[PDB]
RNA sequence: AGGGCACAAGCCCGCCCGACCCGCGCCCCCCGUGCCGGCGCGGGCCGCGAAAGCGGGGCCUACCGAUCCUUCGCCGCCCCG
RNA sequence: GGCGCGUGGGCCCCUCCUGGUAAGCAGGACGGGCGAGGCGGGACGAUCCGGACGCCGGGCCAGGGUGCGCCGCCGGGGCCC
RNA sequence: GAAGGGAGGCGCGGCCCUUCCAAGGCUAAAUACGCCCCGGGACCGAUAGCGGACCAAGUAGCGCGAGCGAACGGUGAAAAGGACGCCCUGCGGCCGCUCAAAAGACCUGAACCCGGCCGGCCGCCGGCCCGCCGGCCCCGUCUCGAAACACGGACCGAGGAGCCACGCGCCGCGGCGAGCCCGAGGGAGCCCCCGCGGCGGAGCGAGCGCGAGACGCCCCGGGCCCGCCAUGCCCCUGCGGGCG
């Protein structure tokens, strides 16, 4: 028997087309 | 780290863990929590009252920083007061210069009653208390007061 | 070859014989008390060596006002802790007492620094004490976890446990025939 | 295409796997379903008796 | 540390508590008694068996 | 359909409405979950009887239904300057 | 006590049953086996008779057999297409 | 279809309070980002990496058209890229030359398949002075059950399939501990210094709201206490307080 408790979280949106909306740090030091 | 993990351990065997007469497929059971009160109701009846229908009413807009309302209890009040100044006040059970403990200006609305009290006069300002609170604080010989 | 061992016999068990963390502190203390117990025979030791194996989950921490309540009827012996002692700012005085255990806060060291108190260490209680005379060994709460309070079934009659997530309804949460 | 419909072949053996479970040494003095004038009586008659009440003082 | 452990163990408080463990069991293959005249002395002395 | 029942559980007569209100537990099916059905109790108010007593329907084993929505009833709480 | 996987098409033997003229047919029951059990025997067989398995040397022998293929036999009593 | 008007996360009518002035207009900074240029990398290394490492790639080629779209890297330090001689009707061959080496259109040069010479006679396991004796159905797969007249598999090489992100549960380990915490960011120091929320610390209740101590090495169980529901008695400031 599982018990865990349900999640939160949405299902990503624009994947593989449409606008970016994967925003990365790369450039914080900069 | 990958060279640890229990999925390298299955190369050769050709199934790697999901059995042969089964197999891994796609969804098997459907996505995400489908079926609740049809094919998974055992499920949601062992671990989860509570979890279809409504109840209560519906507030369209909570105001947050009303409700906020953080509490003391009276077993905390004496650890407010830094130590030296903590032996200074248990020693001299003065009547005259007892201090003076203003909750509020450490982040408290209302004093409850849990615990117990140091026997020593005591002066403490709130917003609210609690009805044990108060009777507590007088038979230690303290007064409680109200701060705007 | 050829013998039946599966009529009158249970499967073995498993249990801890080492640490098992990587401070080599306590591999250093573990050895040295199997090594008294392997001359002695004493329980105190053995004890003490099986609380050292414990995994952290096992070994609660302990405050000053809970050893306190426990010393009453004996403040002249020492009390023996395999885990850590915490601070209690609820107790307002301390009496004087004798407290080994792993580790102390700073807090409750200090504390117990005034007072007239004694901070001991297990390597001087190995050196002084080590089978144990005039020692008492003592432990915290093994069931205060949080997530001790969740174990079972929520939805059956009989259990006095409560789901783990957020619930909104009302379906089986309002008595026996709210189903 | 039909399949069985029942079997109790191999329900014995599974049964005797680990033996027979008892039960816990506490349900024998539950009090779930006692009579109620009895269980208040027995708990005043024991909060008066000096020798076993727990009340402080 | 390490070095200063066994300084502690090899001192005499901690050797006074040390108390000697039994003699061990004694245990040896077995070969049959009517073998030799020996063999079975070890068993019966008197030498009243047969054979 | 199978059990049960004789100064009765059958038939006749007299008075009645326990075919009530509040709150718990258990049995059957069973994952020892739900539903139908039953039983044992703590309080309130009642019926019959001289009284002890019995009575939460038709002697027992069948005769029935979740979430959301609507409608009705007692007592209260909210509409967030 | 905690966490978790696979499984949810089964079949055969012994004894006991139901439908069917019957079936290597269909459906049930206590125990065992194959599945997932090597090895010897039953000429030949997943299940029968013995025996349940690390790699080797020596001894004893279960079940089944002892003209020749092909390891291993004689003696005695009775019958005999 | 108008004169004072708009708003205060439940509608309608009335009375207040708190706040602002629509139906006209302009404005820097802190923010985002391909082509192109510069720098770097625990990245790929010629069936990989972009479709495209090759003096000619969106090329050759295919389709009425919209479109589709490859393959092909490497002599050597230096071209020193093969003297002379002898056979040959010519085609070519031999011998040798350059070079450390032919490495001779080229680094190394495996497997499958094949030609010559030289030795043998049918596969695997075991014993042996070596061809005799004994044993051995074709694997992978679904299946109660496969040597199957169940499916896939001519052969060889190279490639070829549980990784990563976020969320939830539990377990182990480290640091600190009634507390804990490299947030964004700022100091010209990838690793140094400073740095809020948050979570934890008190629950229950639809809600107005009210609000915990009494025992205990640990575990189990009893006993009490808080909130929700219902009741009895007492009383102040009263559908409020206290006690049960
Ligand atoms: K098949
Ligand atoms: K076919
Ligand atoms: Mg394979
Ligand atoms: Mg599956
Ligand atoms: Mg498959
Ligand atoms: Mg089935
Ligand atoms: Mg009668
Ligand atoms: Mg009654
Ligand atoms: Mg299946
Ligand atoms: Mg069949
Ligand atoms: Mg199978
Ligand atoms: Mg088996
Ligand atoms: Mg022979
Ligand atoms: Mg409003
Ligand atoms: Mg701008
Ligand atoms: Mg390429
Ligand atoms: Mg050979
Ligand atoms: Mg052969
Ligand atoms: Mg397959
Ligand atoms: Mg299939
Ligand atoms: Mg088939
Ligand atoms: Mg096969
Ligand atoms: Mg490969
Ligand atoms: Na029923
Ligand atoms: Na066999
Ligand atoms: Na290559
Ligand atoms: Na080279
Ligand atoms: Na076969
Ligand atoms: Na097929
Ligand atoms: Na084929
Ligand atoms: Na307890």
């Amino acid at each position: 028997g599982r018990n865990v408790a349900f999640s939160n979280m949405r299902r990503y949106k624009c994947t593989n087309k449409g606008p970016n909306l994967i925003k990365n740090w790369f450039n914080q030091p900069a | 780290p990958t060279r640890i993990r229990k999925s390298r351990k299955r190369r050769g065997h050709r199934q790697m863990g999901y059995g042969r007469v089964g197999g891994h497929r796609k969804h098997p059971s459907g996505r995400g929590k489908a079926g609740g009160l049809q094919h998974k109701r055992t499920s949601f009846d062992k671990y989860h009252p509570g979890y279809f229908g409504k109840l209560g009413m519906r507030n369209y807009h909570v105001r947050r920083n009303i409700e906020y309302n953080p509490t003391i209890n009276i077993d905390k009040i004496w650890s407010l007061i830094p130590e030296e100044q903590r032996d200074g006040f248990l020693q001299r059970k003065s009547t005259t210069e007892a201090p003076v403990v203003d909750v509020t200006r450490f982040g408290f609305f209302k004093v409850l009653g849990r615990g117990s009290l140091p026997q020593c006069p005591i002066i403490i300002k709130a917003r609210y208390f609690s009805s044990d609170a108060e009777k507590k604080l007088r038979e230690v010989g303290g007064v409680p007061l109200l701060v705007p | 070859m050829g013998i039946d061992l599966k009529t009158g016999i249970k499967k073995r068990k498993v249990e801890r014989k080492e640490p098992k963390s990587p401070n080599p502190y306590i591999r250093l203390l573990h050895n040295a008390f199997k090594v008294v117990y392997e001359n002695t025979g004493e329980d105190f030791t053995k004890v003490l060596t099986k609380r050292l194996c414990l995994s952290k989950t096992n070994r609660p921490v302990l405050s000053v006002s809970r050893l306190a309540h426990l010393m009453h009827k004996r403040e002249d012996k020492i009390a023996v802790v395999a885990s850590t002692v915490t601070n209690d700012e609820r107790l307002v005085t301390i009496p004087r007492m004798t407290i080994c255990a792993l580790k102390f806060s700073a807090t409750a060291r200090s504390r117990i620094e005034k007072a007239g108190g004694r901070c001991m260490s297990f390597d001087e209680l190995l050196a002084e004490k080590p089978t144990g005379d005039n020692c008492v060994l003592l432990q915290g709460r093994r069931s205060c976890r949080a997530v001790c309070k969740k174990f079972g079934s929520p939805g059956r009659p009989n259990s006095h446990v409560k789901p783990k997530g957020e619930h909104k309804g009302r379906r089986g949460a309002r008595g026996r025939h709210s189903w | 295409a039909k399949l069985k419909n029942h079997t109790s072949k191999n329900q014995n053996r599974k049964d005797h796997r680990n033996g027979i479970k008892k039960p816990k040494k506490s349900a024998y003095t539950s009090h779930k379903g006692m009579c109620p004038k009895y269980l208040r009586n027995l708990r005043r008659s024991r909060a008066n008796d000096p020798r076993q009440s727990l009340r402080p003082n | 540390t390490q070095t200063d452990i066994e300084r502690i163990l090899q001192s005499d408080a901690v050797q006074k508590t040390f108390v000697p463990k039994r003699d061990p069991l004694v245990i040896e293959r077995k070969v049959d008694p009517f073998s030799s005249k020996e063999a079975l002395a070890r068993l019966d002395p008197s030498g009243t068996v047969m054979p």
